[PDB]
């Protein structure tokens, strides 16, 4: 089993990582106790009244469309390429 | 007459314009696209011919064929020269070149889709008319069918708008080949102390017999042409006579009237047949690219211009943009070939500023091949 | 008189060929080449290549210069390489119109 995991251990720590920063994003600033302050003022907030998934204007959004694709159409080309001078392909 | 253009549409692109006569000095127009507009002299000019016919490009070779030219551009400051209305292989040319531009991080070079169109086939004309100053004139993108009045290409960003000329009917096509000939005499600053000429070649996709007349004009001028293989009509025409190896008035007549039905008239058949011998009695402007076996388009520009500069002069001086298209494509294979071959003598302050270049922009097996060669 | 005809026969050589749906396919499309250039007539060849998976040999003699296909002419062949797994002629498909 340690032999398995620690094959594999930094994409295993890197995704926990991402868990971990994802889950404290997300939380209120103030730590329990405290955290009642924070429950209380966003409850107020509501009835008063993101670094991740965020909506982007339409001739932006356009634009990293066609970034991306281009992107891709240069991984495509240089997988093409690597692939015309392989050995097998040669032989 | 200098106007801005607010393309109404799928994307609020801008665009600048310029209505000139038959008559215009290309002098006049180049120092407008420089100064005026800020077009820093191109590094590389490439000319489109043909693309307007009804028979268009298989959708295999038009990607190819805009995806090679485009990234090709990408290297240096290139100047596409198209008839800029949105039809046929133009439109899809402006499309790839928008897309690079989109896609760019680097704004440093540029790919500049600049049009030059015909007066009389503009849709709308009127309404660009106005080109006020302060409210630049909204023009709205429409595809047409092949008819007779297209409207122009959003994805082009510069215009030469072109009258028609009362006396002759060709304006449009005098027009492109004086300022491709002004072009290719310019010489820009290089470096420090140095000049450079500008690399200018022309691409030529399904001509009809029309164009044979300013396809010959631009060769007399020493513009190098390129041809695509299975483009459509005259380009095929002319790599199969290439490919035989030898041109006769019978063989030039049979396959003109075999790929053209429609023309049948003595004189203008005769006259084709002349012109098309000529093209191919000069030659070494001539080369063929075939995506089935080059499939590198930068490759091919690069011996077509070397080939041109060979049978130009032997300088060095003349060379230079060779050298530098040549750095910046990492063609070193081609350079040790042709460019640094017996035949030119190359002295070392001739190599400092490409030297530079390769230096500067991490291609060592140009350091390599300049400490070699002095 | 046979011999004179010449572009109807083919040679079928087990020890050099050995792959027979390749050479019935390449005599099918020369006889329909040497017949006529339109491509209603080659879409029965066409569709022998689909199912043969002979993409090269559609490629180089089907769908050269010669022969002139519509977006119209190639839908049904289109529905058969996508329903069938041909994802080589879907490709050539799409390239060709
Ligand atoms: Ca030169
Ligand atoms: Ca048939």
């Amino acid at each position: 089993t340690f032999q398995v995991v620690q094959e594999n251990a930094d994409i295993f720590w890197k995704f926990q990582r991402y868990n971990l920063i994802v889950e404290y994003h997300s939380r209120p600033a103030l730590a329990p106790p405290f955290i009642i302050i924070s429950h209380i003022t966003q409850a107020l907030l509501s009835f008063i009244k993101d670094l991740l998934e965020r909506e982007l204007p339409s001739g932006l959004d356009q634009k990293l469309m066609t970034w991306e694709t281009v992107q891709k159409e240069n991984y495509l080309a240089k997988l093409e390429h690597e692939h015309r001078e392989s050995s097998g392909e040669r032989l | 007459r200098l106007g801005d253009i607010d393309f109404t549409g799928v994307s609020r692109t801008r665009g600048k314009f310029v209505r000139v006569t038959s008559s215009t000095d290309p002098a006049e127009i180049y120092q407008i696209l420089t100064k005026q507009w800020g077009l820093a002299p191109p590094h590389l000019v490439v000319a489109l011919m043909g693309g307007d016919e009804v028979a268009q490009l298989k959708p295999w070779l038009r990607d190819t064929l805009r995806k090679g030219l485009v990234k090709a551009a990408q290297s240096t400051g290139a100047w596409i020269l198209t008839s800029g209305l949105r039809f046929g292989i133009t439109k899809n040319l402006g499309q790839a070149v928008r897309d690079h531009s989109l896609a760019s991080t680097s704004p440093k070079v540029r790919v500049v889709a600049i049009g030059i169109a015909p007066w009389n086939m503009i849709q709308n004309r009127d309404l660009l008319l106005s080109a006020k100053p302060d409210h630049p004139a909204t023009y709205p993108t429409e595809d047409l069918p092949y008819g007779a009045v297209y409207s122009l290409d959003c994805n082009h960003s510069h215009f030469i708008l072109v009258d028609e000329d009362p006396k002759r009917p060709g304006a449009t096509g005098e027009m492109r080949v004086k300022m491709l000939k002004h072009i290719s005499l310019q010489r820009t600053g290089y470096g420090g102390t140095g000049s450079i000429e500008i690399p200018v070649l022309c691409l030529l996709v399904h001509g009809e017999p029309r164009i044979l007349q300013k396809m010959y004009k631009n060769i007399q001028n020493s513009i190098p042409w390129l041809i695509l293989a299975g483009s459509g009509g005259v380009a095929d025409i002319l790599v199969t006579l290439m490919d035989r190896g030898c041109w006769d008035a019978d063989i030039v007549q049979e396959l003109l009237i075999n790929t053209f039905p429609d023309g049948l008239h003595s004189t203008e058949i005769t006259s084709w047949t002349k012109l098309i011998q000529r093209i191919l009695d000069h030659g070494h402007l001539l080369t063929v690219h075939d995506p089935e076996q080059d499939s590198e388009l930068d490759t091919v520009i690069l011996k077509a211009l070397v080939k041109a500069c060979k049978s130009q002069s032997q300088e060095a001086q003349d060379f230079l943009d060779e050298l530098k298209l040549a750095v910046a494509w990492n063609r070193v294979d081609i350079a040790k070939s042709e460019i640094f071959s017996g035949d030119v003598q190359w002295s070392a302050q001739d190599l400092e500023e490409v030297m530079m270049e390769a230096l500067v922009n991490d291609k060592p097996d140009f350091v390599r091949l300049f400490v070699d060669n002095g």
